[PDB]
């Protein structure tokens, strides 16, 4: 009856104003330059201006990387995919592509000059399902969470939670936008079909509650004016969180519960300044708590609960940028002070030594999780990480994270009774 | 004609420069009262000494320096010493808290409160400067606003400026004088920071300017001004190139030349042994032969090494006092024939050497002899990266456990920059590992 | 000339405060009337981080008398040293307010905290700078273990960018027995394990151990058992108010001996032993003196550091001295022991040396020695709150105010947590 958190990947698809950049150097290089070559014959290696005008006519306005290869001229940064994911199929990837470029080529055997950068870094990473960056939401959905709700109504409970750094797209992969919907969304429409398809044999009822916790405090966005001194966290003398003055709300049509969750997110603060206004700067955790009845009304009864979790988790965020200091970092670094309690827990549990403490008693998102990680509950993670080479040591950490957390030991046996 | 700038970061910046600045006034006659006796007939111009200094309507000879520190107690003890009227009333003086021994306070919190006034009054200097040469920063590795403020006003500065030759002098750390646990933690962050917009850092370890003030020197626990001034009498011997243009003078720009292979493994060790007592100094006089000879032993270096295992990159002798040329090829000869030094497998070039015509000064009631034929070294090596593997250790036993981890975080940095940084480190040394490698 | 406000609530918080600010005028050569007089010009180095300038060289203290019930105030001032706090210092209400911790925290505390928080604005408004605010209050009785929380608990969300330092005097059965203690106390802890970095665990066992044991007074009076807390947090407190090398601002004492912001627990000691008054005694020697800190006599905290192991040791010494007397023995010190200094901690002991002694006493020394032996403190009131706790008595005292017994099992499982937490670490090696 051993269980085991499984693990799930999602790549950005480029945004515009990258995806030019992306288009005007990268290509030429992939197709015929880097990938291909040519003869002994090449009267011009890479300094061609055939890419859209990227030189001007006469010498180079920019010191170049290597042999002419990018950095033609004067701008931000060079911000092109000379280090990148690699998704080649659905059950592996490798990261720090081997043999992009002939500056690697050459490297090798030479003196060990810019050497072991590479080589060391020849790993591969075997995670249970991969994603492309052409899927849509029905495509995650088709894989990441329908065996999970099939095991929520039999009585099992069950959790989700994002992850990675900001401009992953977390808040569209799971809270959806005002057309493109999200995770929740689909879950709830399935549920209330599977609740038609079974009703007159077993009666079932649904309940809601949304929490936030910005700076390290607890609120709720389907009742404001609570003020947050109020809320605290306590527990009873049987291993539960039960959090005081919750609202609690019960739904009972598709439209009232979809406009009251919209009328809850759009409590939440988030940066209104650059045009990343979805920046959402605070956590998020949604539950889903089903009841059955049954309808026989002879032996066989199976009276059984189940819950499922849905967790928005904001971003790490680094000094890259991030101007008026003091306030945008102070609501960076409650979140980063959290995301290290997390990661602490997460490298505490994973080892066979250090198990006899596993401390959750930490900033509040770690004891909020306690049922998640080593409770009864299934887990399934989504990590959005980012493949431009603009953002690559957080997609090196967020990765040796996604592996990290992937051994993990939970017994289920389900809420059944009589 | 090539005026550096000094910039001192910190309180060890600010102490070490105290000490320097104090005895160049006194080694070019210039009065702690600005004035000084050849500029009644010179007045001023473009002389290898007005490198530094400068002119006014007064001929009071202002140095070119601004004082960074962020707390005000060490910066008011230097408006409160004896060079007032020296330094003009524009030292940055601060009016609020300190990094207080955490690089992340240093570096985003706190640091850009001031940082844009401290480009003002660098721009103020720089601009007076028809040849701006190069940047002299001085800051420490373990400290708090040394750490950060540093890595940060060398980016600033660099992307303001563009391509400047810029040099640092380091304070590596030791556990005999550690005001601190969490030295470690800024000093491979700091490095981590340096390494990629720093053309020459210089390590004066602590621990050993100890040891040698405790052996050479009797003294038995010597506070911080022994050790300052030990250490100023390095940074002379090393600055001492650029202040006067006679025969044999090899610039201080040129050592650069043949210091820097690639821009990753530009920390040399430096010696230094005219060092001895002042009532212990008679009765002898040191010849070239051996004061050459000297600088070799492992005793005399400043970085806890054994170049005797290892191998020599390169190495670079300048002399001072009155030395003649005669000697020192004899010497050079008779050094050539030690067998224990080894050089790199793709490199003989041998000994560059440099002789500057002028006696090295010691402050009135110090305690180092006037010992005129004072050498000095610069040679890399590959022992220098045991130093970084010291370090490494203590970040494997200190990082298992993630403690102090949060004071870091909590300012502002995630977690990922640690592992970055040690990873760098990591680079660092396997780098010096594999180019001792053989040539076949 | 980074400032500290100094609020004190309770009437054991207010005596300590009393004995304590008494003492720093001394050594710092000020005495009531507000004037200067002493014996080196040391003194004035650093004033303003705890004193303030006012008009006529007056130095009056800034500092908050926290106190309901009236009495005190008319026993401080009349006091020895309490005839020169401002007018406005005080705030206080008109009832005693009792034992019962919810009258305090809840009904009660709501009344005059507003005041108390408006008068520390006030003190903030004046000054330049403030590193971080310290108590003093004792987990006893409801008036300080109720407001000095609520204070915490407020002035934390008011000025977050500071490190909170509290004088805890944790009471033991021997000093009081009074059986709702170990429930106020349980639950007065885990509301400072969050909103605090920076604790001394000051216990009344071993304060009473030592008045009986090595010193041989047999009815120890509150005017002796005060003699020790006062001195050990002046010899705590001796770095800020002088010039020195070593921690002159709390958030180097945090960064120094915090490893995690849960595990903020130390055990100060005491290496001579003074009764009150004129009494002197020989000589100290610094090997006897420092072989004399280590061993667990002199130990303010009932827990035997012998069973369990250190973190950090960071040592002050006071008076003249040469300056490599004490670094011969204390490294050999640090050599003999094989096993009892955690290894994967780099460079564990620190030390510091001051000039201007103690009054009376040339030679002493202090140390704020974090360990993780402490845990015999918690898992002893542990045993003092199971066992009431299992038959769930006394409850109707507290749970007839607001609270609820939700409450007290999250103490129970906090306490809990914390003692397997410090344990975890007493094996887990490099
Ligand atoms: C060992 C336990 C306590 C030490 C003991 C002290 C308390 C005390 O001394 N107290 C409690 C307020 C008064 C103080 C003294 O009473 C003697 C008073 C004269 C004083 O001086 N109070 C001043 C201190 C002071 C001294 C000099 C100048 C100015 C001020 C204070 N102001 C404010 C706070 S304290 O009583 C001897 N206590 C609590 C007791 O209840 C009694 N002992 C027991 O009950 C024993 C236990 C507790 C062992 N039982 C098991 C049977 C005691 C009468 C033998
Ligand atoms: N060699 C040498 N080292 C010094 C001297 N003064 C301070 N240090 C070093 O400086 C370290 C202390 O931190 P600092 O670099 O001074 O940091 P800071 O300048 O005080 O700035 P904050 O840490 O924010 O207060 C110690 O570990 C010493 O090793 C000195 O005079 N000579
Ligand atoms: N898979 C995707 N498909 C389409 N657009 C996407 C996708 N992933 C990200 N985006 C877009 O990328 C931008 C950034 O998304 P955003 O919701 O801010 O990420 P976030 O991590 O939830 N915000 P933050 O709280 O700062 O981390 C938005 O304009 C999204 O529409
Ligand atoms: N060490 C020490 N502890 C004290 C002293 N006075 C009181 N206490 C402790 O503090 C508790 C009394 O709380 P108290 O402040 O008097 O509550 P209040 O009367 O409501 O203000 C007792 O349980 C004692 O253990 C003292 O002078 N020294
Ligand atoms: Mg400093």
């Amino acid at each position: 009856k051993q269980s085991s958190i499984s693990v799930a990947v999602r790549v950005r698809p480029f945004t515009e104003a990258e995806s030019n950049r992306l288009v005007k150097i990268d290509n030429d290089d992939v197709f015929l330059g880097d990938g291909c070559l040519t003869s002994d014959n090449n009267n011009n290696n890479n300094n061609s201006n055939s890419n859209g005008n990227g030189n001007g006519n006469g010498s180079s306005a920019a010191n170049s990387s290597g042999a002419s290869t990018s950095r033609r001229a004067i701008f931000n940064t060079l911000g092109g995919l000379r280090k990148i994911i690699n998704v080649v199929d659905d059950r592996m990837l490798i990261f720090d592509p081997p043999e992009t470029n002939p500056l690697t080529k050459m490297q090798r055997n030479a003196f060990p000059n810019s050497f072991k950068g590479s080589r060391i870094r020849e790993h591969r990473f075997v995670f249970d399902r991969l994603f492309d960056e052409d899927c849509t939401q029905d495509q995650v959905y088709r894989n990441t969470t329908q065996p999970l709700l099939d095991s929520v109504l039999d009585g099992y409970n069950a959790t989700v939670f994002a992850y990675g750094a900001t401009g992953c797209g977390k808040t569209h992969t799971i809270s959806g936008t005002p057309e493109d919907p999200g995770v929740i969304f689909l879950t709830m429409k399935e549920l209330y079909n599977r609740i038609e398809e079974l009703k007159d044999t077993k009666i079932i009822d649904i309940s809601l509650s949304y929490l936030e916790i910005y700076n390290e405090t607890i609120r709720d966005l389907l009742n404001p004016m609570t003020q947050c001194k109020n809320l605290v966290i306590r527990e009873d003398a049987n291993n539960k969180i039960s959090v005081s003055n919750l609202s609690r709300h019960r739904p009972n049509s598709v439209e009232e519960v979809m406009q009251l969750i919209l009328e809850g997110n759009k409590n939440r603060t988030c940066s209104p300044t650059e045009a990343n206004a979805t920046s959402s700067r605070s956590h998020a955790v949604l539950q889903i708590n089903v009841i059955q009845k049954d309808r026989t009304g002879d032996i066989t009864e199976e009276h059984t609960f189940a819950t499922l979790s849905i967790i928005d988790l904001a971003g790490s965020e680094r000094a890259a940028a991030t101007k008026n200091r003091g306030a945008r970092l102070n609501e960076g670094a409650n979140i980063n002070k959290s995301l290290l309690a997390l990661g602490n827990c997460i490298n505490a549990l994973c080892d066979p030594r250090r198990r006899n403490h596993v401390p959750y008693r930490d900033s509040k998102l770690t004891r909020l999780l306690k049922f998640s990680l080593g409770g009864n509950c299934k887990t399934v993670m989504i990590v959005c990480v980012s493949p431009s080479s603009q953002h690559y040591d957080e997609t090196l950490n967020t990765l040796k994270y996604a592996d990290r957390a992937k051994e993990i030991k939970t017994k289920l046996i389900r809420n059944q009774h009589n | 004609m090539r005026e550096c700038i000094s910039i001192h970061v910190g309180q060890a910046g600010v102490q070490i420069g105290n000490a320097c600045w104090e005895l160049y006034c006194l080694e070019h006659g210039i009065q702690p009262d600005g004035q000084m006796p050849s500029d009644k007939t010179i007045g001023g111009g473009d002389d290898s000494f007005n490198t530094f200094f400068s002119e006014t309507g007064a001929g009071k000879h202002v140095p070119r320096a601004v004082f960074v520190d962020l707390e005000p107690t060490v910066i008011d003890e230097v408006r409160t010493g004896t060079y007032r009227q020296l330094f003009h009333p524009e030292q940055l003086i601060t009016g609020k808290e300190d990094a207080a021994n955490n690089y992340a306070r240093g570096h985003y919190t706190i640091g850009k409160e001031i940082i844009d006034l401290v480009l003002d009054r660098i721009r103020k200097l720089a601009d007076q400067c028809t040849g701006l040469q190069g940047f002299l920063v001085f800051h420490s590795f373990g400290g708090g606003t040394g750490s950060g403020f540093t890595s940060l006003l060398m980016e600033r500065l660099s992307v303001d400026y563009g391509k400047k030759s810029k040099l640092e002098f380091s304070i590596y750390p030791a556990p005999q004088v550690s005001t601190a646990v969490v030295e470690p933690y800024n000093s491979i962050l700091t490095t981590h920071t340096t390494l990629e917009h720093s053309d020459c850092a210089f390590m004066v370890d602590n621990e050993a300017i100890y040891d040698i003030c405790r052996r050479n020197l009797d003294i038995e626990r010597p506070t911080y001004t022994n050790l300052n001034r030990l250490i100023s009498q390095i940074v002379s011997s090393i600055t001492a190139s650029l202040r006067f243009d006679g025969a044999l003078n090899v610039d201080l720009t040129e050592f650069q030349t043949n210091l820097v292979p690639y821009p990753r493994i530009h920390f040399p060790l430096a010696t230094y042994a005219p060092v001895i007592s002042a009532e212990k100094a008679y009765h002898e006089q040191l010849s070239v032969a051996e004061i050459t000879n000297a600088c070799f032993e492992p005793a005399n270096q400043m970085v806890k090494c054994d170049p005797r295992h290892g191998k020599y990159m390169a190495c670079c002798l300048l002399y001072r006092g009155d030395v003649v040329p005669k000697d020192v090829n004899a010497a050079i000869a008779t050094i050539k024939t030690k067998r224990s030094i080894q050089f790199v497998d793709w490199c003989p070039t041998g000994f560059k050497v440099g002789i500057n015509y002028q006696p090295p000064t010691v402050v009135p009631g110090g305690d180092l002899a006037k010992v005129q034929r004072a050498v000095c070294m610069l040679s890399n090596t590959t022992a220098i990266a045991e130093a970084w593997a010291r370090l490494d250790h203590k970040f494997d036993l200190m990082y298992a456990k993630r403690a102090f981890v949060h004071w870091y975080v909590g300012e502002g940095m995630e977690e990922g920059e640690f592992s970055e940084a040690r990873e760098d480190m990591a680079a660092l040394e396997k780098d010096y590992e594999e180019v001792g490698v053989d040539s076949v | 000339m980074r400032e500290i406000v100094h609020i004190q609530a309770g009437q054991c918080g207010n005596q300590i405060g009393a004995k304590f600010w008494e003492v720093i005028s001394d050594e710092h050569g000020i005495d009531p009337t507000g004037s200067y007089h002493g014996d080196s010009d040391l003194q004035l180095e650093r004033i303003n981080v705890y004193y303030n300038e006012a008009t006529g060289n007056k130095y009056v203290p800034r500092a908050i008398l926290v106190d309901l019930e009236p009495g005190t105030m008319d026993s401080v001032r009349s006091g020895p040293f309490g005839q020169i706090f401002r007018p406005d210092n005080f705030v206080f209400g008109q009832s005693g307010a009792g034992n019962n911790w919810a009258k305090g925290h809840y009904t009660e505390g709501a009344e005059l905290v507003d005041s108390v928080l408006d008068v520390v604005r006030k003190e903030s408004e004046s000054c330049d700078c403030l590193q971080g605010f310290q108590l003093t209050h004792s987990l006893g009785g409801g008036t300080g273990s109720g407001m000095g929380t609520l204070l915490i608990s407020k002035i934390r969300e008011e000025y977050p960018d500071r490190i909170m330092n509290t004088f805890s005097v944790m009471p033991s059965p021997k000093v009081s027995d009074t059986v709702v203690e170990p429930y106020n106390a349980t639950l007065s802890v885990h509301q400072l394990v969050e909103n605090t970095d920076e604790t001394y665990c000051i216990d009344n066992e071993a304060l009473y151990d030592i008045c009986f044991r090595t010193l041989k007074l047999t009815t120890p009076t509150y005017g002796d058992l005060n003699h020790l807390v006062s001195a050990t947090m002046s010899g705590v407190t001796t770095c800020l108010r002088f010039p020195g090398q070593l921690n002159a601002d709390l958030r180097k004492l945090a960064v120094n001996m915090v490893p995690f912001p849960r595990l903020h627990f130390f055990m100060p000691g005491f290496a001579p032993l003074t009764s009150r008054g004129s009494q002197q005694y020989r000589a100290l020697t610094v090997p006897e003196l420092t072989q004399q800190m280590f061993d667990s006599k002199n130990m303010m905290a009932a827990c035997d550091p012998r069973h369990g192991r250190y973190l950090t040791v960071a040592a002050i010494f006071r008076g003249r001295m040469s300056m490599k007397e004490v670094d011969e023995q204390m490294l050999n010190v640090q050599n003999k022991n094989s096993s009892y200094f955690v290894e994967w901690i780099p460079n564990n002991v620190k030390t510091a040396v001051c000039d201007i002694p103690p009054r009376g006493l040339k030679m002493s020394a202090t140390f704020i020695g974090n360990s993780t032996a402490i845990q015999e403190l918690f898992k002893r009131i542990s045993e003092q709150f199971t066992a009431m706790f299992r038959r769930k008595a006394f409850l109707h005292w507290y749970t007839g105010e607001g609270m609820d017994e939700m409450e007290f099992t999250e103490a129970e499982s906090n306490m809990n947590d914390l003692v397997s937490e410090y344990q975890q670490y007493q094996d887990a090696t490099a």
